[PDB]
């Protein structure tokens, strides 16, 4: 038996990337 | 069992 | 036996991305 | 038995990529 | 087993 | 098993 | 003034995706 | 005055993504 | 005035992703 | 200026 | 100014 | 200027 009660509230851009600059890279290969 | 919840604003 | 109960409330552009400049690679080659 | 209930709401442009640039390379091959 | 949920704003 | 939650502003 | 001279060689299958199981999601809604 | 002179050569599937099993989200939204 | 000379030679999957298993998330939400 | 480049396998 | 390169195998 | 490079294997 498991039970569950979940109330997130979230108000302004939590987690949000804005305006953000990203550069990932996973594997690949890149010659500049 | 008895459950339940609320929001107001 | 499995209980859930959710309630999620965001309000602004949360986990957005929004005017963000993103650039992923997952493998591949780039010869520049 | 499981059960769930939800009541998601998100109010405004969550996860959203409005005004981005993304550029995705999953594999292939640029020579530039 | 009896369960809800409510919102108002 | 009796439970709640409330959430007000 | 600017010169260029590339000789790229590849023999197998560089920056393929063979035999991959690939999920892009770029915006967009799923209500599994 | 810019000069340059490549010879990449690659020889076994370099930067692949083969059998990989990759998963992208780049914003959106999932309600599972 | 700017040279360049390169003579760049991987062998083996140099910087492949062969067999991985890859999950990338940039924003967006994900309600499970 | 002169440039030239070969390969041979 | 003269520059090359070769590769052999 | 002179310049130039090799590989043998």
């Amino acid at each position: 038996e498991v039970h569950h009660q979940k109330l997130v509230f979230f108000a302004e851009d939590v987690g949000s990337n804005k305006g953000a600059i990203i550069g990932l890279m996973v594997g690949g290969v890149v010659i500049a | 069992e008895v459950h339940h919840q609320k929001l107001v604003f």
